[PDB]
Formats: structure tokens, C-alpha cells, sequence
């Protein structure tokens, strides 16, 4: 976005001075909107010596008169031209400023305008600054931050030190990744997206966006009226353990509840008893194990299985011993269909084995999975969406990155998730959604596809529970799905 | 308010 | 039909003009209803030279001063004498007549009136009426359809290589069979059947009809007051293998939700143990088999479970191997109940012994199965009614072939359903219409009876799901049964 | 109308079998509207032998098979050749037609449609035709009447010695003179308009029409916001005397309540004093008189008062004296403004003076006043509306004669009134049209415009009445008026 | 409408 | 329910 | 929906 106002100057020709003028105004907006009528209230404008200090000033400038108080507190020691360019409008028009940060000057105020740092935030805050985003932390006040919170990196999420809580974030053109990743998009409050200019071929370059409402519906399935079961594909879910008898109940129902044809289980007797008496709508088929778990012996009877299915999920309470490691992978590396690999299949795989394989893969690990997949700390990978780039594009596979906010990658498109609450933070979730995926892959979405819609419907049925999101349970969900779906369109 | 008198 | 509008002329006296009038302005008043006031739009008549052509000059005729517009493009080259009649009349009544198409005349308009062939068209539709046709469908005008949309082949449903997708189609005494499959029923979009002055007794006469609230209201069977659970009749099911485990359940309470006094379920075991913990008002009895798979070995067992019931449902879940094939060929040669064969009972079937049994059966295959069963393509089976017919016919039984429109007949007797959704496109939603029509035998109704008020009843619990369509499942179909029930009511 | 059906056949072409079907099914329609649903009823059709006759035979072989019992008896000795079609389809169709009435016949059935005669009746009704229409009348039945209830007169309202009491009637293209004027009015009931089929052009070529709430909508004048009381005209008002002080004031205020801007009274010396006390708006000249009343001593000034006016009102309460007719006649012939000329002016007036003026007048009397200007019975002149044209062309005026139906026509153009109700027969509501009328000239409308608008007005102001309509009086007629207005757009 | 005036 | 079934 | 997206 550096590169789209450099753009939308330099070659479209915009004044900068305009998009400034039109960053400022945009805020005054989003505040009446959320505020009501400003007249009633007192405001404190916050101003770096950046860009973002100079819209700002645009928004001090615009307040006067017009509301009961207005004072800017100019904190940099430096103005960039288009900041100097507004200080002095602001000065001229008759607004009040001063350089010193008072403790007690929160005491006058209604209102906090966060206009100190945006997107032009190397390193960490340390000193006055720092003092004074925790003066405003501690004040009760209503904040509005100008683009980014201040101390929010905002292409990581990350608070650099300490960051602005904000109640109300307006940012341009689209929202930054710092928005949409965690701590930032905590600190961001409610985002407002404002258009301020910029050619909209520009806005639609970006390379990695947010999945919407709008963008599920698109993808949908059709549901055409003359069709029967095999129009909506086939699963094969290969899951549980004499240990894990549940998993598989739910991913099978995960497949059926988004519109998928037929699912089969494939589970160690006697526990793919346990699936059919709760749902008797699965096809549960028992494999004779020698201890409760999958392994070798068990091949030949699940590549034949595989078959007569358009996708194969595995993983789900698999357990992990090294008789499920062999099996897994010599499974993958002879199955030629597509695969959505799951908890334990990941924890067991050999990723030699996904390069090798013509056919295509979804993973959908958490960050313990990843981290353990590719050696490093749960810290490293955790929101790492340029590693999840480089293992998706390396592997010839869609990697879904499971937290509060999903990442969904194929190595080219990167998107990110952002429905759902606490209530998926209970085990079993997981296991919903790579049924959701197998089951929107089998209805003929490419893996990318499914993926995006999955992670989107499956974090809106979260939201759609009526009582307190922590009694939500995995079993819930799957009867809040089609609400889900429905509500989409 | 702050756009328009009507 | 084409016998009804002949007969109405040649032995009642109508005159065909009078039906030919009677015919244009239920396509007017049918406009009326669905546009409401017709003063602010503009008609563009599409006329071929039969009588459907007529019906439209009829159409246009009557807007005559009374809408904003009117044209009529003539396509054909020669003109009946009812169609000759009739433009003349419009070109009196000063309406304005062209016979060439213009890519961009649909812009001026806002409702094309499709009276391009009805019921008269044979063969391919090629040329300019095919550019045209694909110009309408491409157009996102409102259309309304003559009779039947132009392209369907009233007889079969099928699209003679292209055809109109209508908004609306005004019919004329009765649906035609068209109008009644797939893709055809698409393509009428909301279909109004008019009254143009047939004799009821004619209209009537007609020996295939759609299943009707109203037919199924007058079949469902009586609820006497003081009754006990003989009154309404006991059910052997005889279902399920070590693969299949679900099935059984879901036929048993099919029966068990359309009102039957008894259930028992015959399923090896232990699976026969999943259907009463789901549901504990079932009977399941366990049967002791070899490798989990029903054969002459479980035979006596089960015809001795049999002397106690009214009807007998089979098949569901039973697997299809050898020694299934023994078992359900020599259980249905010697049972001497009537029969409800489904699904893996109706793979291994040997139709000698359906023509030897001298109880009654109703076989309930989908497309996949008729076709395996009398040894055709599924392209040459579905929809294909008359083949149903014959085999019904030939074998004394009701067949029930299901699909989106599903086609009952006995024989003599055809019926057409039209609910559901496809919702239903979704393993299991079968075998809770074989419980379904178990049950409703074991109430008293005859075969075909059962056969009409189940198919009905069973798409319309589907249509009453709360959430979208496609995450019914079977479960909760059978949660919507008593319902539908009552809706019916 | 009889031409109308005669150039639909014989010039545009339209086969009559085709009118009369479309006659007869729209019958059925606007009972199927009126009662609901038909299946219930059992009908009894009337039939005589013209075309009306045939339009039942077309009603009672619709109904065949559709309701609960039909019967026709047939009541004519001959048959037209279309009531003679229609009588064979009926029986072709397996309708039951009998030739004799029996009393107790009306019975069995709920429904009576009466299709003995139509239009085509000449002279009065005697002998079993009476007999049976008396019977009907006594029964208490719902009552349906195609075209015109059987012994009304078509061309006058008139009974023919007797006449059947409908609920319902329904004609074609347009209503008859019969159904318009009293006692026809009385005995259509509700009336419905059918479309059959006859070009629109046709239809509108009728010289007579209705006056109705689309055509008074148009004719309103337009209210510039840029206006003052100028652009909305003056009125002067020459009215009441020492007998009659109230005229004056309603006369006055009529004009106001419909947009005037200015009225003024010239009144006799104090009455005049009435007007003002009432409604402080109005001007209200004292006339200086000898005895109570305007005489030739009061010409001078009313010349003078009436240059600064657009038009003048004269009469209500003049008084009927000598004096007052010199004056009246005098002024009259000297005034070169719109005359509206009612009451005791018309009592007085001499019509040569009326040819003689330049300028343009309205006469608006009641039929007793009708009666002594042209010398004539109350009975020769009431719903005289052929009389009322060749008066309004010989004296070059608009005539407004006065009842429940109100006739406006000034030669050339016929409109009849059909709003109001009981309430205005009340002596002041007379005097309210009168300035209803002269205001509306004044604001630039013709006199024709301004009589069809004004009797619809007040007409429908006084169903606004919110109690009982015999309680309503002038002074609750005048504030009603600006809700009809209102109610109008 | 098209049918009727009332 | 005359003119239309539906 | 011209100025903001939410
Ligand atoms: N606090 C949260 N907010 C939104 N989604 C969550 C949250 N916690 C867990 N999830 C989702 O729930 C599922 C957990 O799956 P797993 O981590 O395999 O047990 C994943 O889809 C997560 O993205
Ligand atoms: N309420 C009842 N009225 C008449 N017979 C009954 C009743 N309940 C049970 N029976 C008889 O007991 C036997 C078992 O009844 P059921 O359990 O209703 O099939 C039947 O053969 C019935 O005749
Ligand atoms: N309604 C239907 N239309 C077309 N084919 C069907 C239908 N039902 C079953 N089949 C065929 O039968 C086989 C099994 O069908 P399904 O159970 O829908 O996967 C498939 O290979 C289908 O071609
Ligand atoms: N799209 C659909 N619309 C209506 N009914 C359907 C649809 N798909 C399947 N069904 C019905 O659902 C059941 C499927 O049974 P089976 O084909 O045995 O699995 C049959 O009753 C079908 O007629
Ligand atoms: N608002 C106005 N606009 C134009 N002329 C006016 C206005 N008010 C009064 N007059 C003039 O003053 C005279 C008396 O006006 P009025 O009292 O409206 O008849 C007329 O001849 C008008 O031209
Ligand atoms: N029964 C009635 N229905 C409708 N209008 C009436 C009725 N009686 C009187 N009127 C009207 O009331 C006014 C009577 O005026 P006048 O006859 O001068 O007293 C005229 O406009 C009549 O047309
Ligand atoms: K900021
Ligand atoms: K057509
Ligand atoms: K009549």
C-alpha cells in the first residue's frame, strides 16, 4: 500500500496534499457515525511528525468550530512536508497547539485521536512516546486511531513495545495485514475501510485480502434441482483409534451438513459403531486392526475403499506411532486423489511424500502441527503467513493455518479468516472443518476454494450459537451449519 | 452535521 | 391432450377459434397476477405459424392500447388457419407485425412472450428460432411461455437442442408431461394451468396426473379413537450388514413416524444394537450370521419373524455378495406378505421370482438400479416412464423410480411427484422412504397408495427444513415427517 | 353500444360466438370475485331467447362440473343463432335446461344469474316473465344480472313495468345510460365493467361518460409555489336577502375550500353582516336595498363591484320577486364575466338573455327548477339528459341539472355524477356547489371543467361524512371538502 | 384492470 | 380456482 | 458503501 499512494501520486498524478485532505475528512466521518452528533464533545488530537501526524492535523483542523474543544498535542521534533503543509492550515484556521504531553491533560477531554504513528513504524516505542500511549491505555477515553493503532506493525500484528487500544481504527484503501492479524487486530477496535482516492485497479492489485460474505456466496455450489447424491460427490474420511472413537463422527458429519452426497468412514472395530448410532446417515465401515490403530495391513483395504470417492480426509484421531506413520504415508503416496490431511496425519508426515504426489493436498495443522512439521518454534510460525507462502508453494499444496484469524495460502493467494469466537477453542472444532473442506472439494471447488469457504462457514456457525460461546461444542456446530450457509444468502 | 445543513 | 382439444371441437362443437381466444387471454390474465398492473410494460411477441403462434397473436392482440407496447416478430412461413385468423384480427386492431429479428430489439422491452412452438414441435430446433431463443435466454427479460416453453418436447422433458427458460408458463387444461421432468420442469419456470373450456369429463379422463395435496389428504389413513397399536399394522424390516449399520435405523422409524403400531428391525449383529440406542421404541433383533452379512442360514429365522407382520421391507444396507443374492431370491419366493424391495435387494434381484410370488411387492430403485436391474444405460431409464410402465405391468408390482420428479405407477396408473429438494441428494433419505411406504401398507393402503402418499409426503417434510436445503440430512427428515403430516391437514 | 358490437363483428372482423364466450366467462369471473369460491353454490340461469340469453347458456355451461348443481330455464319461444350455439354446447356439455318455471324452484338453488334480457328490451314486461321476476325479487337470493338487470331500460334507468333487484351486474365495454340514472342505478347493485374484446378505440368514441376520480385528478388546476391570491382568482357572489341570510356565506365559502383566492358577497344591509361573523375570511358587501332585496337601484354598483372579479355566482337566496327579476335579468345582460347562475336567478331568469350574452354561464338548477325555466313537469325533465343537451347547445351554456345522479353537459359532451349520498339532500348543499363551481372558473378551468369537478367533489365530500349521512349539513360539508381533495391525489 | 372497471 | 389450477 | 467498507 507504500507502493499504491507512491502510485496513485507519481504516475495517476493525485496531489498528495489531496489524499491527505481526504484521510482526515474520513475519519471526521466514521467518528459521526459511530459518535453521533460531534458538537457535544471535547477532542485531543495526538500528532507525530509523519503523514499520519499530518492527517491529524486534517482532522483537528476540520473539528474547529464545529465541536466544544479542540487541542493538538504535537509530539515529533520534525514535520514531513504535507504534515508541515497542515499544521500550518491548522494554525491558521485558529486551532491550539502544544508541545508537552500533561498527565492531567486527559482530564478535559472526551475524545483521544490517535494521530502519533501509522504504517510508519520502525521499531519499538520507547521514552515520552511510550509514556503517553499508556497514559491514554489507563484514561477511559474514547480512541479513534488515525490507519493503524500507534505501535502496531502493521504488517505483522505485532505491538512493537506498547500500542494504542483504540475503540474505533480508520484505515485506507484496505485494511493492513496489522489489522487483521493478533495483538493488532485487538488493538484495532471496530476497522472502518475508507476509499480516499486511489484508483480502484490499484485498491484490487493487492495480492492478499480478507475472505467476506460477499466472496463465500460467490463460491457456493450450485444446487441444481434435477440431482441426486453423486451430483454432490463422494468422502472418504480414514480416522480414529480404539483412543480417539469421536473424531471421526464429526468430520463425517462436517462433510454431510455442508451438502456432500455420501460420506463413508473408514475406522477401527469396534469404534466405527460409535458414528452410526449417532448418525446413522454415515456409512461407518469397520477395519480390523491388530491393536486399535491403523497400519500397513490396513492398506490395500483403504486404497480400495478410495476408489469409488472423489477426496480422502485422514487424520483425525489417527493416534501417532510409528505403525500409523508407515501407513499414512505409504497411503498418501499411492492415493491419486485429492487429499485433505488432518491432526495425526500431519504430526506422521513425510513431506518428501507430498512433493511426489500428482495429485493435490490441503494440510490443516494448528501452529503446535506446523511448528513440529517444519522444526520450528510454535512462536516462529505462529500468523507467519510468508512461511506459510513458502512451505504451500514448496509443496504443491493449500496450507491452512488454524488460529483466530485462519490463513489460507496456495503459494500465490493468500487469504485470511476472521470469523469465529472462543467456542471453536475446544477440541473436536478441527475435526468439522476438515470434513467441511473434503465435502466442499468433493461438490467440485478446487482445494483452494473449499478451504475458504470451510474456514469462513465454519467460524460463522460459531457466532450464530445463542447462548455464551464458551458452552459451544463441536456437536452444536454442525447443526448451526446450514443456519450458516443459509444466512449467507 | 458535520457535511451537510439540509 | 392433443385428442382433447380435437374431440372438445369435432364431437363437443366448440369452436376452435373460441379455444384458440379462451387460450390468449388466460395468458393475459395470468401476466395480470404475476405482474401485477401490465399498464407499465412493454410485450414483445415471438409468433411461429402453428397454433401456438396464434395463441400469441391472441396475447398481443388484447394488450392492444391497454400496455405500453406491443410488437409481434413472426418467425414462421406459413400460417394455420386459427393463427391466420388471428393475425389478421391483430393487424386490424392496429397492432404492428415484423418478420425479422433484431439482436437489439430486446432492448426496447421489457416481456417476451414465447409463442414460438407449443405441444406441435418435432426435432432439433436449429437456425435463426434457435439464434432467437438463445438471444431470449442470454436477454435477463421476463418470459412467458405459451403452453410450453419452445424447445421442450412436451412429451419426455427434453430440451430439443435448445429451449426457452420461462419466468412463467400458462398451460391449457393440464400439465403436460414437460412440464412435469427434468430438464423441462426447469425450464417452465412457475407454471399456471388454465381452464380455455374443455369438458371436465375430458380433462379427467387423462390417465396420468401428479400426486396432489389434495390426493394424498383424501388417501392418509384413518385415526379411530379407540385403536391400539394392531389397528395400525406391524412392520419387519430386515436391513443392514457390518458395513452398513445406519440403514436399519432410518427405514425403522420411517415406518414408525407415518403412524405404524410395530416395528422390528432384523440386522445382524451386534449392529442391530445401534438402532435402539438411538431410538428405543424400536424392536432389533439380532441375527447371528457368518461374517456380517445376511444368507440362507438366517432364511427360517426370518420368514419366522415374518408370520407376525403385515408387510415386510428389505434390502437397505444388506451388502451385495453371493450369498445375499441366495438369501433375498429365496426369502421373496416363499414369503407370503407383501414386500417393499429397495436398494441391495433389488441388485441381486432375479425377476422370475417377483412374477411367481403371488403377494404383492413395490420395488424402489433409483436410475442406477433400474438400470442394472432390466440391463440399460441410466440414460436410457430415467425419466423414461413408459419403460416403468411395461416393467410394472410385466413383473405385477408398483415401481417407484426415484429422482428429482419421481414416477410411480402400477401399470395402468402413473403418478408424478413433485416435492423435495435436494436436500434428499444425500445417502440415506432412501431408506427412510422405504420405512415410509412399509408403513403405510401395514395401515391398510394398498400398494400404490402407500407408494403415492409416501413419495409425496416424504419432499414435502424435505421443503419444511428451517436452514438451507443442502444440509438436511436423513435424521432430520425424520424429525419433519409428522410435520408434513399435519400440514397436509 | 349496439354499433359498437356491430362494427366489432362486421368490420374488425371479431367472430360474435367470440364475444358472446368472452361475454360469459367474465361473468363467471366477477362472481368467483364477489362470492369466492364457486364450488359451494348451486346456480339457477335464466335464459330468454336473444343475445343476453346466450350469454347465460355460455355462464351455465362454464359452471358445468365446477359447482355443486346447475339448472337453466329457458324462458323465450325463439332463439338467436348465438343463443342458439350456446344452448346446444350446454346440452352438449350435459347441462339440464327446463321450459317451465316453478315457483318452489328457487329452493334448491343459492345463486340466481338473470339472463332474460339485456339491452334488447322494447316495452313493458307482463305475464309469466313478470311472474317469475317478482318471484326472484321475493327470494332473498343472491342475485347476478349479465349486462343489465332484466326490465331496466337500457337508454333511460327507466323499470319496465317490472325489474330484477341484482347484487351484482356485470356488462360489457362500457356502462349503460340505465345503469347510471335512477331507479336502473338502484337495481344494478354493484356494477362491473368486463373487457370483451372490442377495440379501444371503440370504446372511447362514446360520447357520454361517467365522470370518475382519474378524470378529475387531471383536471385539477396546479398549485405554482411562486403563486398569491391573485393567481388563484376573485369571485364576487350576489346572493341572499332579509328572508334568506345564510345562502351568502355557504355559497362564499364553497368557493374558498376549493383554492380560491379571493370571494366577496354582495349581500342586502345587515344580512351581510352574517357572512363575516361566521368566516372573517370572506368580504362581505352591504347592499343598501329598499325592503330586503336586490332590485334595478342595486344594478349600478354590482357592474362596478364585478370588474375587479374573474367570474360571478348569482341567486341563492335572491327571493323571487319583480324587482329581483328586473335586477337579475338586467345584470345578466350587462355582465362580461362568467356567469354561474342558480336558484332564485334561474326562477326569474329569461333565457333570451342567455342567448344574447356574449360571455359564458352555468345554469345549475334542480329538476324543479328545470321544470319552470322550460316550462315542463318535474317527470318530463328529471334524468332528461337528451333535454338537458339541447337546452345547453340552444342557449350556448353549461347545464348542471341537480340529483342523486347529476347530468353536466353543454351540448356536445354528457358526463353524469354518480358521487355522494343522502346527506345532501338537505337545502344549503345546493348552495356550496354553487361557489364550488365559480371558484374553480375562477382558477382558470372552463365552465364545463369546472362543473364536471366540482358535483364530483361534493359529492364525494360528503361520503366523507364520519356518521350518519342524514345528520350531515352544509357546515360539515364545507370543511370535508379539502379532505376529498386530498383523497383525490 | 385489464379484465375490469369498477 | 376456475381459470387457474397451481 | 462509497466511502467505507466495514
Ligand atoms: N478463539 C478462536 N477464535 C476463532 N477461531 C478459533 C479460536 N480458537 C480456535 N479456533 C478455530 O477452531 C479450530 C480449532 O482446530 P484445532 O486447532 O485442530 O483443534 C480451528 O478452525 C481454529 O481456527
Ligand atoms: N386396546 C385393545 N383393543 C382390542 N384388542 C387389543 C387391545 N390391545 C391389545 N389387543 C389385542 O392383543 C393382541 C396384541 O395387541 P397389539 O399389541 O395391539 O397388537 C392383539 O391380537 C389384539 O387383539
Ligand atoms: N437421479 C439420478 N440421475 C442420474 N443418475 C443416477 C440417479 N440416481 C442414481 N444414478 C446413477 O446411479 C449411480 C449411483 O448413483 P448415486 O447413488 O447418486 O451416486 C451413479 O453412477 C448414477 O449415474
Ligand atoms: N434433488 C432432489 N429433489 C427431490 N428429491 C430428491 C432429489 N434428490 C434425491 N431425491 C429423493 O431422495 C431419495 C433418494 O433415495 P436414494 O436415491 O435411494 O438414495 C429419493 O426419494 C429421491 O426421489
Ligand atoms: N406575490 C406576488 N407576486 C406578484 N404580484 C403580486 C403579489 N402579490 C400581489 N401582487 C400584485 O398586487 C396586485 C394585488 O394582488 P392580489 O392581492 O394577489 O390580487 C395584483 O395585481 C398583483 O400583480
Ligand atoms: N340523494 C342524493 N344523492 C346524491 N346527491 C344529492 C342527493 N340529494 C341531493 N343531492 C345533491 O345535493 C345538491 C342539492 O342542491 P339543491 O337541489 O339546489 O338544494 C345537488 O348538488 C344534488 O345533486
Ligand atoms: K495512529
Ligand atoms: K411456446
Ligand atoms: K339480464
Amino acid at each position: 500500500m507504500k507502493e499504491i499512494d507512491e502510485l496513485t501520486i507519481k504516475e495517476y498524478g493525485v496531489d498528495s496534499r489531496i489524499l491527505m485532505e481526504r484521510a482526515g475528512i474520513s475519519v471526521v466521518l466514521a467518528m459521526e457515525e459511530e459518535l453521533g452528533n460531534l458538537s457535544d464533545y471535547r477532542f485531543l488530537v495526538l500528532c507525530g511528525g509523519g503523514n499520519n501526524g499530518g492527517d491529524g492535523f486534517v482532522v483537528a483542523r476540520n473539528l474547529l468550530g464545529v465541536v466544544k474543544d479542540v487541542l493538538v498535542v504535537f509530539l515529533g521534533k520534525k514535520k514531513t512536508p504535507d504534515c508541515e503543509y497542515n499544521y500550518g492550515l491548522y494554525k491558521k484556521f485558529g486551532g491550539k497547539v502544544v508541545e508537552q504531553f500533561e498527565p492531567s491533560i486527559l482530564n478535559e477531554f472526551d475524545v483521544v485521536v490517535d494521530a502519533i504513528f501509522g504504517t510508519g513504524l520502525r521499531g519499538e516505542i520507547t521514552g515520552e512516546y511510550a509514556e503517553i500511549i499508556n497514559l491514554v491505555n489507563k484514561s477511559g477515553k474514547v480512541v479513534v486511531s488515525v490507519d493503524v493503532p500507534s505501535g502496531i506493525d502493521s504488517n505483522t500484528g505485532k505491538v512493537l513495545r506498547t500500542a494504542v487500544k483504540a475503540d474505533l481504527t480508520v484505515t485506507f484503501g484496505v485494511p493492513k495485514i496489522g489489522h487483521i492479524l493478533f495483538p493488532g487486530r485487538d488493538l484495532t477496535g471496530k476497522l472502518k475501510v475508507a476509499n480516499i482516492g486511489h484508483p480502484v485497479h490499484l485498491i484490487n492489485s493487492i495480492n492478499r485480502y480478507v475472505i467476506t460474505r460477499e466472496m463465500v456466496r460467490s463460491l457456493l455450489p450450485e444446487r441444481p434441482r434435477d440431482s441426486h447424491k453423486g451430483t454432490y460427490g463422494k468422502v472418504l474420511i480414514i480416522a480414529g483409534s480404539r483412543l480417539y472413537s469421536g473424531a471421526p463422527v464429526l468430520s463425517g458429519m462436517g462433510s454431510l451438513k455442508v451438502g456432500t452426497g455420501l460420506v463413508k468412514l473408514a475406522v477401527p472395530f469396534p469404534q466405527n459403531l460409535i458414528a452410526t448410532s449417532r448418525f446413522p446417515e454415515l456409512i461407518s465401515v469397520p477395519i480390523d486392526t491388530e491393536k486399535g490403530f491403523f497400519s500397513l495391513q490396513n492398506l490395500q483395504e483403504c486404497l480400495e475403499l478410495s476408489k469409488d470417492v472423489d477426496v480422502v480426509a485422514i487424520g483425525p484421531g489417527l493416534g501417532n506411532n510409528e505403525h500409523v506413520r508407515e501407513f499414512v504415508n505409504e497411503f498418501l503416496k499411492t492415493l491419486e486423489k485429492p487429499a485433505v490431511i488432518d491432526a495425526d496425519a500431519i504430526n506422521v508426515l513425510d513431506t518428501s511424500v507430498l512433493k511426489e504426489r500428482k495429485s493435490p493436498a490441503v494440510l490443516t495443522p494448528h501452529p503446535g502441527e506446523m511448528a513440529r512439521l517444519v522444526k520450528k518454534t510454535v512462536g516462529d510460525v505462529k500468523y507467519n503467513y510468508e512461511l506459510a507462502e513458502e512451505f504451500a508453494k514448496e509443496n504443491d499444496c493449500v496450507l491452512v493455518l488454524k488460529s483466530a484469524t485462519t490463513i489460507v495460502t496456495d503459494g500465490e493467494k493468500t487469504l485470511f479468516n476472521i470469523t469465529g469466537n472462543t467456542g471453536l477453542s475446544k477440541g473436536g472444532s478441527g475435526d468439522v472443518l476438515t470434513g467441511m473442506i473434503a465435502g466442499f472439494i468433493a461438490q467440485g471447488l478446487s482445494p483452494l476454494e473449499a478451504s475458504t469457504v470451510s474456514v469462513y462457514l465454519h467460524g460463522f456457525a460459531a457466532e450464530l450459537f445463542e447462548q455464551d460461546e464458551r458452552g459451544l461444542t463441536a456437536s452444536e456446530l454442525l447443526r448451526l451449519i446450514p443456519e450458516a450457509i443459509r444466512r449467507l444468502k | 452535521a458535520w457535511l451537510f445543513e439540509a
